[PDB]
């Protein structure tokens, strides 16, 4: 409903084989049993980078958030590296 | 050619060539040297191998379709019949005779009979077939490309092991097909999900 959105939202699960590639995000702020940080989504989950990404400042970033995020997905790692989150 | 394929460049660009054959000489002596491009594709299951055979059934001018299993050697050359007309024995043409100037497809080639591809020699080596049979002593014009689709004597191409131990088919009959293909199913998350989205469009 918020008018910057009608990029649009992917599901993380359309990520998988579409390789490098932008998407923006919406999901779940887990921290996996492998111990990487990741993202889930009712249709699925990925791990992510966060190691050149930009927070918006005015926000805390919790495990269990619900965050807005953009960034490229990579499959050769299965990684989805994150430019921004909110 | 074939729209709703995915990929298979290579192969649809040899279908094309084989659908416009090269020019046919006769040289001294009346001796021949044949027109027809030949092409086998060999390789793993769900590959697309008898939809591009049905696709160029669909295409070409003239187009006989045969399976390995369902196909007789006699059915496939010429058969000898008599006809109730007049009594008298008669040659009825095969799908090698049906098609000629034009093309042949065989799925499932590496099914057949040996007896069934003992006769098979004859029209990719000379674009004829030889009757000896019945006191009927004829040859018959045979000039066609034939496209066929196989699969390794294993339910999947094995890399490991070489081609003639991969491949059914005697070598001196692998030599007289103008193209050999082998394709693969090989796993891969980007192909695999170019290949599903162009499938769920078709
Ligand atoms: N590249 C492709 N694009 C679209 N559909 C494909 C592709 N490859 C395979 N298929 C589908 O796979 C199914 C089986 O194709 P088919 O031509 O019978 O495979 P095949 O190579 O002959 N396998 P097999 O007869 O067991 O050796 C068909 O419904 C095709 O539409
Ligand atoms: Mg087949």
């Amino acid at each position: 409903r918020n008018e910057n959105f009608q990029m649009s939202i992917t599901p993380i699960k359309n990520l998988l084989g579409r390789d490098a590639q932008n998407f923006l995000l919406l999901g779940l702020l887990n921290k996996n049993f492998k111990g990487n940080w990741s993202l889930e989504d009712p249709s699925g989950s990925v791990e992510i980078d966060i190691s050149q990404t930009i927070p918006t400042q005015g926000h805390y970033y919790v495990p269990g958030c619900m965050v807005l995020v953009e960034g490229i997905y990579y499959s050769v790692g299965n990684k989805f590296h994150v430019t921004s989150m909110t | 050619l074939a729209p709703s394929i995915y990929g298979h460049d290579h192969i649809k660009k040899a279908i094309l060539l084989m659908l416009m054959g090269g020019v046919e000489k006769n040289l001294e002596n009346g001796s021949h040297l044949r027109g027809d491009i030949n092409i086998l594709m060999v390789g793993d299951p769900s590959t697309a191998k008898s939809q591009l055979l049905r696709f160029v059934l669909n295409t070409a001018s003239l187009a006989i379709a045969t399976t390995g299993r369902g196909s007789s050697g006699v059915g496939l050359t010429a058969a000898v019949t008599t006809d109730r007309e007049t009594g008298e024995r008669r040659l009825e043409a095969g799908a090698m005779v049906l098609a000629d100037r034009g093309v042949v497809c065989i799925d499932e080639f590496d099914k057949m009979t040996d007896v069934d591809r003992v006769a098979i020699h004859e029209v990719m080596e000379q674009q004829t077939v030889t009757i000896a049979k019945a006191g009927i002593h004829t040859t018959l014009n045979a000039r066609c490309s034939v496209i066929a689709a196989a699969n390794p004597v294993f339910g999947q191409y094995d890399v490991n092991r070489d081609p003639h131990q991969n491949i059914a088919l005697p070598d001196s009959l692998l030599s007289r097909f103008d193209l050999l293909f082998v394709v693969t199913d090989d796993i891969n998350e980007i192909r695999d999900r170019s290949i599903s989205e162009h499938v769920l469009r078709t």
